[PDB]
């Protein structure tokens, strides 16, 4: 990000925390009581269920 | 793909087994030390554009 006008440099880890997280936190779910996930499938018009 | 190949060829049921695509060759990687880049007044985006 930057180099202190007095040697050394400033890194992303200096200004923020990093890591793998959800791409979106809005939706979430559980199954019977345990953390879970899932894709809902909508049938395509005309296709056979 | 290399085990597949040198195995299927011990298999008296197949022949002429060739992978279709290409094989990895040597490629000249580039390392850019931004530590000496920012310490030289040279952006970093200007190097890439370069």
């Amino acid at each position: 990000l930057k180099v202190n006008p007095d040697g050394s440099q400033v890194r992303l880890k200096d200004v923020a925390d990093v890591g793998l997280g959800g791409q979106d936190y809005s939706i979430n779910a559980q199954f019977n009581g345990s953390p879970a996930s899932g894709i809902a499938i909508k049938l395509a018009t005309g296709a056979n269920a | 793909r290399n085990k597949f190949l040198m195995l299927a060829a011990q298999n008296p049921a197949l022949q002429r087994v060739r992978p279709n695509g290409m094989s990895d060759e040597p490629q000249y990687k580039l390392e850019i030390d931004d530590e000496k880049a920012s310490a030289l007044g040279v952006s970093l985006a200007d190097i890439n554009s370069t």
